[PDB]
């Protein structure tokens, strides 16, 4: 019966799960992880990633 | 060069500055890493193809 209230909790959970999983995406960089880029490259090469 | 030789390197500490500071090397170009940074990094496998 409470499906109307549970749907609002489900949509807010899916919105944050999608927002947070997108931190693991590369978007075309050498790596998804920002500290790995900075621990591997100097400014002129790193800023493009 | 048609028969190029691979050495595996493991279970040791690598001061790469002993290499990249040597003026003997007429070429020293790096990809996906800067040689300046190698003194802090760690790796699963290292190979030397020669």
């Amino acid at each position: 019966a409470l499906g109307k209230l549970q749907d609002v909790v489900n949509q807010n959970a899916q919105a944050l799960n999608t927002l947070v999983k997108q931190l693991s995406s590369n978007f075309g960089a050498i790596s998804s992880v920002l500290n790995d880029i900075l621990a591997r490259l100097d400014k002129v090469e790193a800023e493009v990633q | 060069v048609y028969a190029w030789n691979r050495k595996r390197i493991s279970n040791c500490v690598a001061d790469y500055s002993v290499l990249y500071n040597s003026a003997s090397f007429s070429t020293f170009k790096c990809y996906g890493v800067s040689p300046t940074k190698l003194n802090d990094l760690c790796f699963t496998n290292v190979y030397a193809d020669s």
